[PDB]
């Protein structure tokens, strides 16, 4: 704001037009920053580089979980119905992070490739991520399911946000989705951005089925109530035969939450 | 231009945008003329109170200081009364010590410094005003002009104010030194006539002389006599 | 996210300090190394400017009869810091009849530097010091300040632009043998400074300090003689 | 005008083996008249520390009201209770805070140490503590002390053994000494209050003394 | 989205008209742990909850101390909590030193609100982020006063400001009839049962996550912790369902 | 009455006689503008309301912080017509005029003391 | 102040225009008409009658506490026009200044000094980058023992002047033109003539009929220097005597 | 309907739609750019071990000292920025010595952690600060209650701990500590466990020139291990 | 005129001050309050929107007292209301401290109005958002009522209404004969008004707070006894068909 008395302060922009408009000595700094911030795939087989993930092999289901809550849900519920092997991960240097982006491969029928990536992708690396994960023109038979959690102070309504009920589930489905929805769709005034939006946009523009699931929780730290709230998801053809043991999975989820991850010491 | 809008920042060529803007503002004001002669000086100006609804008394332009210093503004009306009061206070402050009246030059330097002091600071606008002051010390007449930033000059026939370039061009071919006040007053009246947008009337001229008696201000009927003559 | 000192970045990286360090890494170089009983504080002059007089423009300032000083960076801020350090040294000597140790005065200078980094209305002092001198116990000492707040008891480090090369040269040659006698240290520091400079002797200044003999600059004739002696390499 | 006036009083303190005793007469007298006859001069501070404050009765109240507040501040801050070894230094600092406008008091501190042990401190109007064993003092001092010097710590006696003070002996001695010293002094008498304190709490005691 | 220019500071009014910083602070205070504030005719129990940074570390302090007849809880930012309890303690001590009576709650809470009202107006300052549940009995029965991030304090009978607590409010409202004539043990049982609703399913109250604190008629404000809280936490039935 | 809880910079001033006023016209001359302003503020606050002293004093504060740096003479052209001493020349400007100060301090020290950092 | 000065050629007081005009004070001049009023003050030869306008928004509001004609000294008035929240403060400031002058010099103030003091303390608000130029029209009234009755007007910028007749409000232009036309015809005046002239000017500018209780009148005369407000009876009598 | 770039991290006092004061969070995030440290609380005293990461061989090893005395029975391990930690240490020393002079007794570790945290709380609007202290401390010592080890983060708290790292790769130094802690093991094994844990983060090897073991015992005062003494334990 | 509505010291090309108008609008979204003066007294009434039953009577009230014979019925932001009440208390206290007797209503109202105006003149503090009523009584002067708008207005009203439900309240109050009535029927009229203008789709709980000062109480401000309040409540409830 006002650094000192009487200083003229420019009005902060909203659209983003504050950006301004080269000599060789400056010509390289940009490329150094770009190479540091560039995204590369480092599938941990032997310092590999890899061409795209879907080029070497096809698949039918590519469920992706983004966010710590979604990763916990997938690692707790659907892991004991078979054995999974790792195919690769990615490395990122966003200033907000670095915590992994490892994919999973089932030793059974390989149509399922559930992913876990809690890393926060920047606002520009997402397009490169899509380019290096899918490619340019994939098949027209895949089904994509995305599970994410957002803060409750995003839903807009006439009533008070605090007065709103417990965390709930909302869905956004593309045109090419014959299956019905298990929860009411998101209202018009609310929109979603970043990686789930990029995935949904790519799926919509390339004419392949997709489905989006959101959770408007009031707490961002991982817990049991919010992850348990994802129960009604396990009733659709997107993920039906991958669940085989509910109570032991609940017990192992309780044990994982018992680890008492480092919370925030700013509050009490 | 981002480098504008603030008087504490230099544009990347060497200048101060606010100072030049204030100079243009004081240029866009009311014409004034000052003539220095071997016997004395004359200061002539006109007022915007053309309508008869106004009054001749009360508000007035050429306010005397002490007995030998008289000024005239060519800028913003409500923005020089404080400066005039400060000038009178400084004159009295000098008079209590050094029991002899202020010479003109010290007063010019002090008022220039106090005016400049609102340039180098940050967060306050410069004064929009530029004033001539006339003195009479050591048997000599003195004339000076002050700028919004503050830089006194030993001017002789300045016609600063609105359309001052035409006044300067007209005066650069009439003054020839070795003159009395009688011809100087007529020359000043002609300079005002050159750019007035109308005819001079009995209540549009506020000439004031500073001969070796003091700072007598000409009475309206005396101004009528000179205007007729 | 770099427009005020008080603000941070999304990762940390207080940026005004880093920019001040970049500004410091632009002036003339400076070195220094201690021996058995000797200290050298050689620097180099960027431009000759024969019309200008070398008497007024100089870097090796005196802080006390046992503490000397050499900076690198903007001149005026360094002069202010040196003035304050002189005043503090005299005040400490008055308040306690004991010649001031190197560590105390260098800590005071570091604190004075660090104080101008706590409000977005005062820019930090961008300079770097090479405080070196003899304590009251006879142990040779050397230090190095830093614009932010830090200081280390270095041995033979260097500052200024192109300091990596001279630091590598010093670390690849510093041994106990080279610090035994007196003139060996001068030979070593001259060989170190000869790298970055184009031609030696023209724009190189030294300041030899001995045990309680006070600071003593070197005339150009002695510098030329030392360069000639060091030119006998085979 | 004179911002000082006398009010009398007397403080006696015996620090035995595992018991501290503080006792004091009770009479507010100034000039030549008597203001009251109850006027207790033995205030409690903690469960194991008692303060006796003689002297002018305009600061004897202010120090009492300040010490408890500072004790509460310390307890809230450090989450503990001040022992009798720190109150001495704290009160000395407070007293010396006004060395150019001295407090007109003569304070006596008695209490238990970290272990079961007697301990009685002693101050001066300017403020300087010093550990003691049987120190008394106040307005009518210089009479109480010599008898205790004769009795408690055997001095100028030969061919006599040493015996520790028993609790039954302490009250019997204190009552006798106050009765003996009440007659020959003017400011003492009226009612006597005893504040014997042990490792189970504080118990009071009141007896008659030269009824006036 | 027409709010970016009207929320960067606190001294600006939106076109609808509402200070957005106050609403943001009231939303922020919801980060912490639940704290029930029951009261009775003779005693005013104040049961709280404690989080855990890790299994190795120790828990935070949620039941501070003010004086012999008043004890506050805390919820939200732990930074301003101490900065405000200092003012609490100083005012209580001054009231005890100048006069000779305990400072009544009804004036203390008003003073706290008056102090917290200042920062919400002047520039360059931010509202506090505490959720105090000041409790204590002085002269006319125990009181339970709540404090909000905005300087708008409420009187109350029983509430659980803090973390996820709407279910706690519902439970506390359902059984808000017996709290007028019960002994200490029954009131504490009700408080713990009300707090148990906040805790997620398949989770019980251990000995290391409760901070029962009781102030009443003839006993000064005392905080209970560690194994000392076991006698109160004995019956508690067996499970919510 | 404070303990220590650089002597060359500030020294040679015994504690004895600052708590001992000089010739009785000392507290009425060292602090005169402050006392006059306090009296006027009290009068206005008593007779006109609580708004006037607050407004006027905060105006004083607003106008005070635009002068030159302390190590140079301050013109003080403003704040004077607002104070009311616009033409009240007296024994404050003709005797020991601060422009011709006989002794002068260091710039950095004076400005850092004016900021109150020390 | 930790909010800064808004960037722009007309968004703050201390920034000059490229041609050199203070746009903020011009907005202040435009701000008087926002409230919506009209005030006319005419001086004759021995009287200083002031007329104004009164508007009642509704019926519940009392008709005795909505006046726009305050009193400054024992024999000086004012017809404050514009935003009420700022005139209500300038009136108190002027009262305090008058009391201070009477205490410091021991006689009633000539109108010029009060006008100059108000103008200066209003101008000082147009330099610091923390102030707002409060929008009013400080019109004075009163008689003097050396020059007779006088009428002075002040503006938020700080430029005062001496007028023989003044109109202030939302209809300044046509009222000033009408007064200019009328003054040039006859020179002598009297109390009744001045009151009738003011009422006629107000009626011909507003072009509406005046109810007996719609306009208040405050006057000062040579025989009665004390500032007095005409009651309802006198105003009604003059209104019914007009045009008859 | 539209996406707009709104920033709330600029400004030390700005509340984000959901709380979580961003400036303090960034200050906490800034800690990881520093040096690792460790501290174990044991029934027979506490132990500390802080790395050094010497930039160049010419730098004198004892010039930089993360371990620093506070008193005869209290030691702490700074991390992150250096000058701010120096200021905090100076204030803590002044405070504890002043308290000793006033009340004439020894310090209690909580009674000094409270003081230093109260000093660090003054971030905000007078030599007052303007930014949060981007530092972290591991106070350690022994008192009447026994041996204690307090952790103080930049924002406002002094939560008690038994073994909690502070430097970079804190997750690796935390999971292993959770897996290895026993709450009853002897002091001798503490040194070995701490060294084994520290060996897992360094890119370099374990040599006696970049580790600063310094423990305090219930009987003895502060004892800083020397190179010769540490060589015996660094062999295994 | 968006763009110039960011600081008090900033005009608009039209001439209005936008922050002041925003503060004006920001008082609307609240409850409602009315106040009427009879021949020999005044009376007020506020629709207190009662929240969940966890609270009780004597909660956050809007019928403060300022002196032994004056009182307000503020309706707006509560923190600023409390600050203004404290300021008015201090003003009346100072006046009685040295000028004898008690402050006349007009002087106190003018002082408070000028103080609340003093903030909208500077770029350092936000303007107060709250309406403000200061009805009172005298022995010889009579019964007087005043209302103070947030910015500067200090007009004197026979009887008005402030808050959200204001236009309907004004229209209904217009049809009364409140110039020859007493203090035994204006209370019933106020109750019937507050129940004829009260929304129910967004408001659920009500609790009327009433107070009068007049010849019936010989110049003293206090809440009506519960019997009269209950009788007026019953009459108003039965009046709605």
């Amino acid at each position: 704001a006002a650094t000192f008395f009487g200083e003229v302060v420019k009005a902060p922009c909203r659209a983003g037009t504050e950006d301004e408009e080269e000599t060789p000595e400056d010509r390289e700094v940009r490329l150094q920053l770009a190479r540091k911030r560039e995204v590369r795939l480092l599938r941990r087989q032997t310092k590999t580089s890899l061409v795209s993930l879907l080029e070497k092999y096809p698949c039918s289901k590519f469920i992706i979980a983004i966010g710590n809550n979604a990763v916990a849900f997938l690692s707790s519920f659907v892991m004991n119905s078979g054995v999974w092997e790792e195919v690769g991960c990615a490395k990122l240097w966003n200033e907000w992070c670095r915590a992994f982006c490892v994919f999973y491969h089932l030793k059974s029928n390989p149509s399922v490739f559930l992913c876990q990536c809690s890393c926060y992708v920047a606002e520009d690396q997402q397009y490169q991520w899509l380019e290096k994960v899918f490619g340019s023109c994939p098949r027209k038979n895949m089904q994509i399911t995305i599970l994410t959690c957002r803060h409750v102070t995003d839903y807009k309504t006439s009533e008070s946000t605090g007065s709103l009920p417990s965390p709930f589930l909302r869905a956004l489905k593309t045109q090419n989705f014959k299956d019905s929805a298990c929860c009411p769709l998101l209202e018009q005034p609310n929109i979603v951005h970043d990686l789930p939006a990029a995935v949904l946009s790519y799926c919509q523009v390339w004419k392949i089925p997709a489905i989006l699931y959101l959770c408007y929780t009031d707490v961002m730290k991982l817990d049991l109530i919010t992850v348990e709230a994802f129960k009604p998801i396990l009733s659709t053809r997107s993920l039906k035969g991958l669940v085989k043991n509910i109570p032991q999975s609940t017990e192992i989820l309780k044990k994982l939450m018992t680890t008492n991850e480092i919370q925030s010491n700013i509050y009490t | 231009r981002g480098y504008s809008f603030s008087l504490t920042t230099f544009s990347p060529s060497g200048k101060l945008v606010q100072i030049e803007y204030a100079l243009a503002a004081v240029a866009g004001g009311a014409p004034s003329v000052g003539i220095k002669a071997a016997n004395g000086v004359v200061l002539a100006t006109e007022k915007k109170q053309k309508s008869i609804l106004y009054d001749e008394r009360s508000v007035h332009k050429v306010e005397p200081i002490t007995k030998h210093i008289g000024l005239v503004y060519s800028g913003m009306g409500p923005d020089y009364r404080v400066l005039v009061h400060r000038a009178r206070k400084l004159a009295q402050q000098y008079y209590l010590v050094y029991q002899e009246p202020i010479p003109t030059a010290q007063l010019v330097q002090r008022v220039a410094s106090v005016m400049q002091e609102y340039t180098q600071s940050g967060g306050v606008r410069p004064f929009g005003v530029s004033l001539l002051i006339c003195g009479w010390n050591e048997g000599r007449p003195y004339l000076f002009q002050s700028d919004p930033s503050g830089a006194y000059f030993a001017w002789k026939a300045t016609a600063m104010g609105k359309n001052y370039v035409n006044g300067k061009t007209f005066l650069e071919k009439r003054y020839n030194e070795d003159l009395e006040l009688e011809d100087a007053i007529h020359t000043a009246i002609l300079t005002l006539k050159e750019s007035f947008e109308g005819q001079m009337t009995e209540d549009n001229i506020e000439v004031g002389i500073c001969n070796e008696a003091g700072f007598r201000r000409l009475t309206p009927t005396e101004v009528k006599d000179y205007l007729a003559a | 996210y770099d427009r005020a000192i008080t603000v941070f970045s999304p990762d940390g990286h207080l940026f005004q300090v880093e920019y001040a360090q970049e500004a410091v890494k632009k002036g003339s170089t400076a070195v220094g190394v201690r021996g058995r009983d000797i200290v050298v504080l050689g620097v180099e002059k960027k431009s000759v400017a024969k019309l200008q007089d070398e008497r007024t423009v100089r870097k090796i300032c005196a802080l006390d009869d046992n503490v000397c000083m050499a900076f690198a960076g903007l001149t005026a801020d360094a002069r202010i810091v040196i003035n304050r350090a002189r005043v503090e040294c005299q005040s400490h000597r008055l308040t306690v009849e004991d010649p001031v140790t190197v560590e105390y005065i260098t800590r005071y200078i570091a604190s004075l530097k660090q104080r101008y980094t706590q409000s977005n209305g005062r820019r930090p002092f961008g300079i770097s010091a090479l405080i070196v001198g003899f304590d009251f116990d006879g142990t040779p000492r050397l230090y190095q300040t830093d614009p932010s707040g830090t200081y280390h008891a270095w041995k033979a480090n260097a500052i200024g632009r192109g300091a990596k090369s001279v630091r590598e040269f010093l670390e690849k040659n510093y041994t106990d043998e080279a610090i035994e006698t007196d003139d060996l240290t001068i030979k070593l520091v001259i060989k170190a400074l000869l790298e970055v400079v184009q031609s030696g002797g023209k724009n190189i200044e030294l300041a030899v300090m001995r045990r309680d003999q006070s600071l003593k600059i070197l005339n150009p004739e002695e510098i030329e003689k030392y360069v000639a002696e060091i030119e006998k390499e085979k | 005008f004179s911002p000082y006036v006398f009010n009398g009083g007397t403080i006696l303190a015996i620090a035995g083996e595992d018991f501290a005793i503080v006792a004091s007469d009770t009479r507010l007298s100034e000039g030549f008249s008597i203001h009251t006859r109850d006027s207790p001069k033995c205030y409690k501070l903690t469960d194991k520390t008692v303060i006796g404050c003689s002297g002018f009765h305009g600061d004897c109240l202010t120090l009492t009201k300040i010490i408890e507040a500072r004790l509460k501040m310390y307890k809230h801050s450090n989450n503990k209770a001040m022992t009798t070894g720190a109150i001495a230094a704290m009160l000395s600092t407070i007293l010396y805070s006004r060395r150019f406008f001295p407090y007109y008091v003569y304070n006596i501190i008695g209490g238990l140490d970290e272990e079961g042990k007697g301990a009685v401190y002693s101050f001066d109007p300017v403020g300087s503590y010093q550990r003691d064993s049987f120190k008394a003092g106040g307005s009518a001092s210089a009479m109480l002390q010599p008898l205790l010097d004769n009795q408690v710590g055997f001095k100028n006696m030969q061919n006599v053994e040493h015996v520790p003070l028993s609790l039954d002996r302490a009250m019997r001695l204190v009552k006798d000494v106050f009765i003996s010293a009440a007659e020959r002094d003017v400011y003492t008498g009226d009612a006597l209050r005893i504040c014997i304190v042990t490792k189970e709490g504080i118990r009071e005691e009141t007896v008659s003394l030269r009824k006036d | 989205m027409f709010r970016n220019q009207y929320d960067n500071d606190v001294t600006v009014w939106s076109p609808q008209g509402r200070i957005h910083q106050i609403e943001y602070a009231m939303e922020a205070v919801k980060q912490g742990s639940a704290t029930v504030g029951l009261k009775s005719k003779t005693h005013a129990v104040l049961v709280a909850l404690k989080r855990a940074q890790s299994e190795l570390a120790a828990h935070q302090k949620k039941i501070l101390h003010v004086d012999n007849h008043i004890g506050i809880s805390i919820a939200g930012l732990t930074a301003d909590a101490r900065l405000l309890c200092n003012f609490m303690r100083q005012e209580c001590l001054d009231s005890r030193f100048v006069f000779d009576r305990p400072l009544p709650v009804s004036r203390l809470v008003s003073l706290i609100g008056s102090k917290t009202q200042i920062p919400t107006q002047r520039y360059g300052r931010r509202p506090y982020g505490v959720g105090l549940l000041i409790a204590g009995y002085d002269d006319m029965g125990p009181h339970i006063f709540q404090t909000c991030p905005s300087a708008n304090y409420f009187d109350c009978r029983a509430m659980s400001i803090g973390a996820r607590s709407q279910s706690a409010r519902t439970y506390l409202e359902r059984h808000m009839s017996e709290f007028m004539e019960c002994n200490l043990n029954e009131l504490v049982k009700h408080g713990l049962r009300a707090l148990r609703e906040t805790l997620p399913a398949e989770q019980d109250l251990t000995t290391k996550n409760v901070s029962i604190g009781i102030v009443g008629k003839d006993l000064e404000f005392t905080i209970y912790d560690d194994d000392d809280v076991s006698p109160f936490l004995e019956g508690l039935e067996e499970r919510p369902q | 009455s404070p303990v220590t809880e650089d002597l060359l910079r500030k020294g040679f001033s015994c504690v004895k006689n600052e708590l001992l006023p000089s010739h009785p016209l000392e507290l009425s001359e060292k602090n005169f503008q402050l006392n006059q302003d306090k009296m006027n503020f009290s009068t206005l606050r008593n007779i006109q309301g609580l708004f006037a002293p607050l407004k006027l004093q905060m105006e004083f504060k607003a106008v005070q912080q635009v002068q030159r740096l302390p190590f140079l003479s301050s013109s003080n052209l403003s704040l004077d017509v607002l104070r009311g001493n616009d033409e009240t020349i007296g024994f404050e400007d003709i005797l020991n005029d601060p422009s011709q100060s006989e002794v002068m301090g260091e710039p950095h020290l004076m400005v850092e003391y004016k900021l109150g950092l020390l | 102040m930790s909010r800064g000065s808004s960037a722009g050629f007309d968004r703050h007081i201390t920034i000059f225009s490229p041609e050199g005009r203070l746009y903020q004070v011009e907005y202040a001049f435009k701000a008087i008409n926002q409230g919506g009023l009209t005030s006319v003050a005419v001086r004759g030869k021995d009287c200083a009658v002031i007329v104004t306008q009164k508007k009642v928004p509704d019926k519940l509001l009392d008709s005795s506490t909505v006046t726009h004609l305050f009193k400054i000294t024992e024999n000086i008035g004012c017809v404050m026009t514009g935003m009420t929240a700022d005139s209500r403060s300038q009136v108190q400031r002027a009262r305090y200044e008058a009391a201070n002058w009477k205490y410091k010099y021991g006689y009633e103030i000539p109108v010029d000094m009060l006008c100059k003091r108000i103008a200066d303390i209003s101008q000082v608000y147009t330099q610091n980058a923390e102030m707002r130029p409060l929008g009013c029209c400080m019109i004075l009234i009163g008689i003097d023992e050396e020059q007779g009755p006088q009428v002075y007007k002040c503006d938020p910028a700080g430029y005062y002047c001496g007028f023989k007749a003044t109109a202030a409000g939302v209809k300044q232009t046509e009222s000033t033109s009408f007064l200019e036309k009328k003054v040039k015809k006859k020179f002598d005046w009297t109390f009744e003539q001045t009151v009738e002239t003011a009422i006629t000017c107000l009626s011909t500018v507003l072009s509406i009929d005046f109810k007996p209780s719609e306009i208040e009148v405050g006057v000062v005369t040579v025989e009665n220097p004390k500032f007095r407000i005409l009651t309802e009876a006198e105003i009604d009598a003059h209104l019914v005597a007009l045009a008859e | 309907m539209f996406l707009t770039r709104s920033e709330y991290d600029r400004g030390v006092n700005t509340f984000s739609p959901e709380g979580r004061l961003f400036q303090v969070e960034y200050a906490i995030e800034a800690i990881k750019l520093g040096s690792t440290a460790i501290g174990i609380q044991t029934s027979e005293g506490v132990c500390l071990a802080v790395e050094k990461r010497i930039t160049s061989p010419l730098m004198e090893p004892s010039s930089i000292e993360k371990i620093v005395e506070i008193d005869a029975h209290i030691g702490c391990a700074m991390s992150g920025l250096i000058a701010d930690a120096k200021t905090l240490i100076d204030k803590a020393r002044v405070e504890t010595q002043n308290h000793w002079f006033t009340y004439n007794e020894t310090m209690t570790v909580e009674s000094v952690t409270q003081a230093v945290s109260n000093l660090a709380l003054q971030f905000g609007e007078p030599g007052a600060m303007s930014r949060p202290f981007g530092v972290a401390l591991l106070f350690g010592g022994v008192d009447e209650k026994g041996p204690q080890l307090f952790h103080m983060d930049p924002s406002g708290t002094f939560v008690q701990c038994d073994a909690r790292a502070i430097g970079s790769a804190s997750e690796g130094a935390q999971s292993s500590l959770q897996e290895v802690y026993h709450k009853s093991m002897t002091l001798k094994e503490a040194i070995k466990s701490s060294l084994i844990i520290l060996k897992q983060v360094m890119e370099e090897k374990l040599n006696a020139t970049n580790i600063e073991l310094a423990t305090v015992q219930p009987g003895q005062n502060f004892h800083m291990f020397t190179k010769e003494e540490l060589e015996e334990v660094i062999k295994d | 005129g968006t763009g110039y509505d960011l600081s008090a010291s900033t005009f608009s090309p039209d001439g209005r001050v936008f922050q002041v108008e925003y503060a004006m609008k920001a008082v609307e979204n609240s409850s409602t309050a009315i106040g009427i003066r009879c021949k020999d007294g005044v009376v007020f009434g506020v629709e207190k929107l009662v929240l969940s039953k966890l609270y009780e009577e004597g909660s956050n009230k809007r019928l403060f007292n300022v002196d032994r014979h004056v009182g307000m019925a503020v309706a707006g932001l509560l923190a600023d209301a409390r600050s203004l009440a404290d300021i008015a208390r201090e003003e009346a206290s100072n006046f009685r401290s040295n000028f004898g007797y008690n402050i006349p209503l007009k002087h106190l109202a003018d002082r408070v109005a000028m103080y609340v105006h003093a903030y909208t003149l500077y770029s350092a503090v936000r303007p107060f958002g709250c309406s403000f009523m200061l009805g009172s009584y005298s022995v010889n002067d009579g019964a007087q009522l005043y209302m103070i708008d947030p910015s500067g207005v200090s007009y004197g009203y026979w009887g008005c209404a402030i808050g959200k439900a204001r236009q309907a309240a004004k229209t209904e109050i217009e049809k009364l004969q409140m110039k020859e009535m007493t203090c035994r029927d204006i209370v019933k009229e106020v109750a019937k008004i507050i129940y004829i203008v009260h929304d129910e789709v967004k408001d659920k709980a009500f609790e009327l707070e009433l107070s009068w000062v007049g010849e019936l109480t010989n110049g003293r401000h206090e809440i009506v006894p519960k019997d009269i309040r209950e009788e007026a409540e019953k009459y108003a409830k039965e009046s709605l068909k």
